[PDB]
């Protein structure tokens, strides 16, 4: 992410959310959480159709 | 129209690169009659060269520019002339390579760069 | 350090440039070639307007150079001819040709 | 008054931004660019039409050869208006178009001039034509030939709504809460959704799995060139071959250099490799030299080329000339088209194969195909330019055909009869109404869904619809990577809001501050760049200076340079001081010693702040101060000092998704000085700041409260369901 | 594995070596194609020690065939670790199968005790070769060297890329 | 390590040849009459696996890259405590995570792995 420095391997820089839903998410971990959710959304949206074909 | 004139080709010739606008302004035919239009000044160390335009010219052009050296030694470049099969005549061998840039001291630089802005805005694609 | 030398800037009139059409003659080599020794005078230069490339052949035919026109040289070069008074006269550049030696 | 900045000032600046630009500015600006500039150039491309009728030699009086010349001039555009069946003409307003099922459009007027040349056809002699008749009605209003009707997008420069005040909008009965940005076709509102495309003029290196002999590929699109490297890693046999257009068999690279004009073998490697010491580079190039050394002749390669053409049995010399012309006509057209630019093409081919071989030596990786900096967005403007070019070409072809037909009968043609003005109008109306982006005959294979009917269910639904982009990949295509969210979407795309189903990830919605570039000329940039100390590519010798920065402009190499740091500082000084418009992008890559300049159209950019080192405070700080914020408040309450005032003073900067690779941004301003858990970032060389993180969200998700306390799919679901609520879609 | 060898790691590693596919290109840290104009003596001191070993250890037939050795060499600097990993003895595996296959490549080889495992692979051809053929030394030998590295199997079974131990 | 040699006449690379009556190696240009005497029996070399130590790559003007991190380690030569540090810029899969430090003043390269 443009806010980091080159060759950074710290956990907070590689997608670690140390906050909670009661506390609140900072922007970067919010972005990483968004990608994590997008993966499962795609999973459902397509593998519905593939499983349908196999079932038929 | 076959032989080459090398009797006066021994003298070294400068290789200077002029800016497009300055070079085009110097292609004027009326000023080609051997008129003294400018002068050069060389530093003692030779690192800084200043081209000063003579006051005989119009005040619409900057009268000061600076020169930078590209290669300290320049080899395998020759200057020739061809006149009326055509008769060719070598002029000399190239000695140094220099490039012209506008001088900051002369305020007219800004003016021409202002004209450069005038060039930038009008044309579109 | 402010000592400088004086070279007046002169030019060549139209009457001389009308019958004197200039062409930049460039030779491709890794060695300092000079026509005093590497060319046996006289030399035969011909074209065998830019469709026919230039051919410069020696009297004995040992030194044959073929020259082609390279276009798009956006740098409009100038020729600084030294006169008897030490002044420099400007000559505009018309065309540039690059020469290569025959195998 | 020299104090730092608080988030309140951030919201002040954002308020100014929306008070200056608007939420639909991109469509309006693309349409204005198209109407003002591109329309003229599309006709000026093909101004001259020529008919050369030779003498039939039937009789002596039929020995005269004729030439007919047709030329075009200016373009004039009227305000929209309609002519009823009675022939009466009255200005058309959107209310009448809506209620009466009309089409909001205007008329186009073009100047036409005609010339006739006649020559005496003497056999064995060149025809010498002379000017005899020239019809040009520029001095009369009859010279303006009516050519067709063009639809107009609402609130654009031509439309009557552009300068209407609130009382003007009420008496004409507008909603003041309407923004424009849509056409009225057949009495229904249409909109064009942005279309995503992969950029051109960029060399890309790919890789292959190895059941096949292929090992690496280098692609460029300008016409396509493929320079492939065949031979597995570690083997003795190395092959590098190029695939030229209209040549099937393909021929090696050393043959290309020989045919191109570089005969000596030693110069080949100076063209390819720019570091003398490296031996692996030359080791991989050895077999190319060995194979290409056998033939020192261009003409064998040209004979190779000549055989593979459709025509067979051609004489050798004609094949030589044909293969010679192929190089300057169709080989890398994006560099140049005219004769005599061979050094540039040779060096560019060397650079391409150098990059391929570098990737082949594991010093770098494959190019990422998902990087959002290598993608352009086509708005209404470019699409209209495409269709207008096609239709104008067909119309002028039809004019030429009819004029030839009437010449065959020796009848004078009326210019007002040869033109079928219905072609342009019918084609444009059909394309905008149906959406099939192509000719009526070939609409089946054309792009679809480009034009959609505006959604007025709720106001936020209209807002979300006028800000939508489509990625034209098969929505049943199983490529997962284009669907997923990518690291380059930060701040330019809303992460929450995306459809569900087959269009998941493929349909994108911009954030509140991701604009798009219009387009600008690269010629002044190149002229200035050569002015300030750039050595041309013709006079470049690798060995004299092997530590030279390369300089690119829109993907064509123009030469090298020696001291780039001061050039970058001066260029950014001029960009920040208004000498160049800030839509131009200028990146420098230190590791590879490269400069890249982009001035094309279709790049998404967002605003950012500027960090400069203040010595009086002893550390870095923003250029913005409390005085500027006070001026902004004064101007906003007075509703001067606007957003462009900030832009031209070097206080903010527009950054695209490519320059972002070489910057550092402090997200909160207080992070620049030396509940939740916020960590102090170790950086101390900051260059920009985030105006506010909230703007990384679109328009749909800007209504959820406390969105960060929610699971992300929940934010997506509400961003979907926010377009089905019932409410006042318009106040009229 | 077998019931007896199941509990011990050593027989397991012997079997693992006996199963995996081993080829020459995998076992040479430098299978370098070098010029070998006169194999009698060299400039490199390291191979000089190996020279006199076999030059005092070659049969009369090898003395006659001295001239058959190619004007180029497959000079094999062989990695110690890779050679010892597959339990590969230098002499037997290096030469028995290789010369038995087609009687194509003879070798001057050292015992494993030298610090640098250097093999000199010199192909063997009849002197009856044609003059045009004999002139094109490099042309035959590069091709046969590639066919040598790629198409010689020292030990193992085909198509099995890797074999791995597990508990 | 075999090096390409170019003919002095037409810059073409020299091909090897043998001299049977003197039994000596020569380099000849197939286009001209130039022949030069070989100085070593080493003409070609084909290594297989590269035992190359990882390199920091281009170093010139690396201190002006503002996306590169910093450290307070002390220079072994000029005794300065400001420098730039980065991982190996060669992109092999199996490269270790060994750092590289470039000093700010003397532009000296060193590593964090001080193996004797």
């Amino acid at each position: 992410l443009p806010h980091f420095s080159k060759d950074d391997y710290s956990p907070e820089s590689k997608g670690f959310v140390e906050n909670s839903y009661l506390r609140g998410l900072t922007p970067q971990e919010f972005f990483f959480h968004a990608m994590g959710g997008r993966e499962g959304l795609i999973d459902t949206a397509v593998k519905t159709a593939e499983t349908g074909y196999i079932q038929r | 129209s076959l032989d080459l004139d090398l009797e006066r080709s021994n003298r070294q010739v400068w290789l200077v690169r002029l800016p497009m606008f300055l070079a085009e302004k110097w292609r004027d035919r009326n000023n080609l009659h051997g008129q003294e239009l400018g002068k050069i000044r060389i530093n003692k160390d030779g690192s800084k060269i200043t081209l000063l335009l003579n006051e005989n010219d119009n005040d619409s052009i900057p009268h000061e520019y600076d020169l930078e050296l590209t290669k300290k030694v320049v080899e395998n470049e020759y200057v020739f002339t061809e006149q009326n099969p055509k008769k060719t005549a070598i002029v000399g061998t190239v000695c140094h390579e220099c490039q012209v840039m506008p001088s900051m001291n002369d305020p007219n630089y800004h003016k021409i760069v202002e004209q450069r802005r005038n060039i930038v805005k009008l044309n579109n694609k | 350090p402010n000592e400088y030398n004086e070279f007046p800037l002169r030019a060549i009139p139209k009457e001389d440039l009308e019958n004197m059409r200039t062409h930049l003659l460039k030779f491709q080599s890794k060695k300092k070639i000079n026509p005093v020794t590497d060319f046996h005078l006289p030399v035969r230069l011909h074209r065998k307007e830019e469709f026919y490339p230039w051919v410069m052949e020696d009297f004995d035919g040992y030194n044959t150079w073929v020259g082609s026109y390279e276009a798009g040289n956006s740098d409009s070069y100038v020729l600084l001819s030294v006169e008897d008074d030490g002044s420099f006269t400007m000559i505009p550049a018309d065309k540039v040709y690059k020469f290569t030696a025959r195998n | 008054e020299s104090a730092p900045i608080t988030a309140e000032d951030s919201w002040a600046v954002i308020s100014a931004f929306f008070r200056e630009k608007g939420l639909v500015s991109q469509q309006l600006d693309s349409f204005n660019q198209f109407v003002d500039y591109t329309l003229q150039d599309i006709i000026c491309e093909d101004s001259t039409l020529i008919l050369e009728q030779l003498a039939q030699h039937t009789t002596e009086s039929d020995n005269i050869s004729r030439k007919y010349e047709i030329s075009f001039g200016k373009i004039y555009v009227t305000k929209p208006m309609v002519n009823e069946s009675d022939g009466v003409t009255h200005a058309l307003y959107p209310q009448e178009a809506r209620l009466r099922n009309l089409t909001y459009s205007s008329g186009l007027f073009v100047d036409v001039k005609k010339r006739t040349y006649e020559a005496i056809d003497v056999p064995g002699r060149e025809l010498k034509y002379e000017l005899i008749a020239e019809e040009s009605e520029d001095d009369s209003e009859s010279g303006k030939v009516f050519i067709g009707r063009l639809p107009i997008m609402l609130r654009s420069k031509n439309c009557y709504l552009s300068e209407a005040t609130e009382s003007d909008l009420y008496k004409l009965k507008e909603c003041p809460f309407d923004m424009g940005g849509y056409f009225i076709i057949n009495g229904s509102e249409k909109v064009l959704i942005a279309q995503e495309r992969s950029a051109g003029n960029i060399v890309q290196v790919f890789k292959k799995a190895a059941p096949s002999p292929i090992s690496h590929v280098a692609e460029i699109r300008s016409s396509t060139l493929q320079v492939k490297l065949y031979g597995r890693e570690g083997s003795s046999a190395r092959t590098i071959k190029a695939t030229l257009p209209y040549i099937k068999q393909d021929i090696p690279i050393v043959i290309i250099f020989r045919a191109l004009g570089i005969i000596p073998d030693g110069e080949i490697l100076e063209h390819i490799c720019y570091d003398v010491n490296d031996w692996q580079m030359l080791e991989m190039l050895k077999p190319c030299v060995e194979d290409g050394f056998v033939i020192q002749d261009r003409e064998t390669a040209l004979d190779f080329i000549g055989r593979r053409g459709t025509a067979l049995g051609i004489k050798k010399e004609k094949r030589i000339q044909y293969a010679k012309d192929i190089l300057q006509k169709e080989f890398l057209p994006h560099i140049t088209q005219l004769e005599g630019f061979e050094s540039r093409k040779a060096f560019f081919l060397g650079y391409m194969i150098n990059r391929l071989l570098l990737c082949a030596l594991d010093r770098k990786d494959q190019d990422d195909r998902d990087h959002f900096g290598k993608k352009r967005l086509d708005l209404a403007g470019p699409l209209l330019a495409q269709l207008f070019k096609t239709l104008f070409k067909k119309l002028t072809k039809d004019i030429f055909r009819y004029m030839q037909r009437t010449v065959e009968e020796a009848h004078d043609f009326n210019m007002k009869l040869a033109i079928n003005a219905k072609t342009i109008t019918s084609g444009l109306k059909y394309a905008l109404a149906t959406g099939n982006w192509g000719e009526q005959k070939k609409a089946m294979s054309s792009r679809a869904g480009v034009s959609q009917v505006l959604n007025r269910y709720t106001y936020s639904s209209t807002l979300s619809h006028l800000r939508r982009t489509n990625t034209p990949i098969g929505r049943d295509g199983k490529l997962a990577k284009p669907r997923q969210l990518h690291n380059t979407h930060w701040g330019l795309v809303c992460p929450a809001e995306t459809p569900e189903g087959q269009a998941c990830g493929l349909v994108k919605n911009l954030s509140l501050m991701s604009c798009i570039s219009v387009g600008t000329d690269p010629m002044p940039i190149i002229t200035f760049l050569s002015e300030w100390g750039m050595e041309p590519l013709e006079d470049y010798v690798p060995h004299q200076s092997p530590d030279a920065t390369r300089v690119f402009v829109n993907g064509v190499w123009h030469g090298v340079h020696r001291n780039p740091a001061r050039l970058m500082e001066t260029l950014r000084t001029l960009r920040r001081k208004g000498d160049i418009n800030p839509e131009v992008s200028m990146i420098r890559d230190i590791r590879e010693k490269e400069l890249k300049i982009f001035t094309d159209a279709g790049r998404v950019y967002r605003p950012l702040f500027i960090v400069e080192d203040d010595e009086s405070l002893g550390h870095k700080e923003l250029k913005v101060r409390k005085g500027h914020i006070a001026k902004l408040m004064a101007t906003e309450y007075q509703d001067e000092y606007t957003w462009s005032s900030l832009l031209n003073e070097g206080l903010v900067e527009y950054i695209d998704a490519e320059e972002e690779e070489s910057i550092l941004i402090a997200m909160q301003p207080e992070d620049l000085e030396p509940k939740r858990i916020r960590v102090s970032h170790h950086a101390t060389t900051f260059t920009h700041c985030e105006i506010h993180p909230s703007m990384i969200l679109g328009v749909a998700a800007s209504i959820i409260p406390f969105p960060d306390h929610n699971q992300s799919p929940r934010n997506t679901y509400q961003s979907a369901m926010g377009k089905q609520a019932m409410g006042v879609f318009l106040t009229n | 594995l077998e019931p007896g060898h199941a509990a011990d790691q050593e027989q397991a590693k012997l079997i693992r070596s006996a199963i995996e596919h081993t080829t020459l290109k995998s076992v040479t840290i430098a299978s370098e194609i070098y010029y070998d104009p006169d194999p009698r003596s060299t400039v490199i001191p390291e191979d000089e020690e190996i020279i006199q070993l076999h030059f005092s250890l070659l049969d009369e037939e090898a003395e006659q065939s001295f001239d058959q050795q190619s004007p180029w060499l497959l000079r094999l600097e062989l990695d110690r670790a890779a050679m010892n990993d597959k339990d590969l003895t230098m002499g037997q595996v290096g030469e028995r199968i290789k010369q038995t296959f087609k009687n194509d490549l003879f070798v001057i080889w050292s015992e494993d005790n030298d610090e640098k495992l250097i093999i000199r692979c010199r192909v063997v051809r009849p002197k009856s070769l044609d003059a045009e053929t004999e002139a094109e030394e490099d042309h035959m030998l590069k091709k046969i060297e590639n066919t040598m590295l790629e198409n010689i199997t020292l030990r193992g079974v085909e198509n099995i890329e890797r074999v791995v131990m597990m508990k | 390590m075999t090096t390409f040699r170019f003919c002095r006449d037409c810059n073409n690379m020299l091909y090897p040849r043998e001299d049977k009556e003197n039994n000596r190696l020569l380099f000849e240009c197939r286009t001209c009459s130039y022949v030069e005497e070989a100085g070593s029996p080493l003409v070609y070399r084909h290594e297989l696996i590269t035992n190359i130590g990882e390199t920091a790559g281009v170093v010139q003007d690396i201190g002006s890259d503002p996306t590169l991190p910093r450290s307070d380690r002390e220079c072994p030569k000029c005794h300065s405590r400001e420098n730039v540090f980065f991982q190996s810029q060669q992109r092999r899969k199996d490269t270790s995570m060994v750092l590289f430090f470039v000093c700010l003043s003397c532009s000296h390269i060193f590593t964090s792995d001080q193996k004797n």
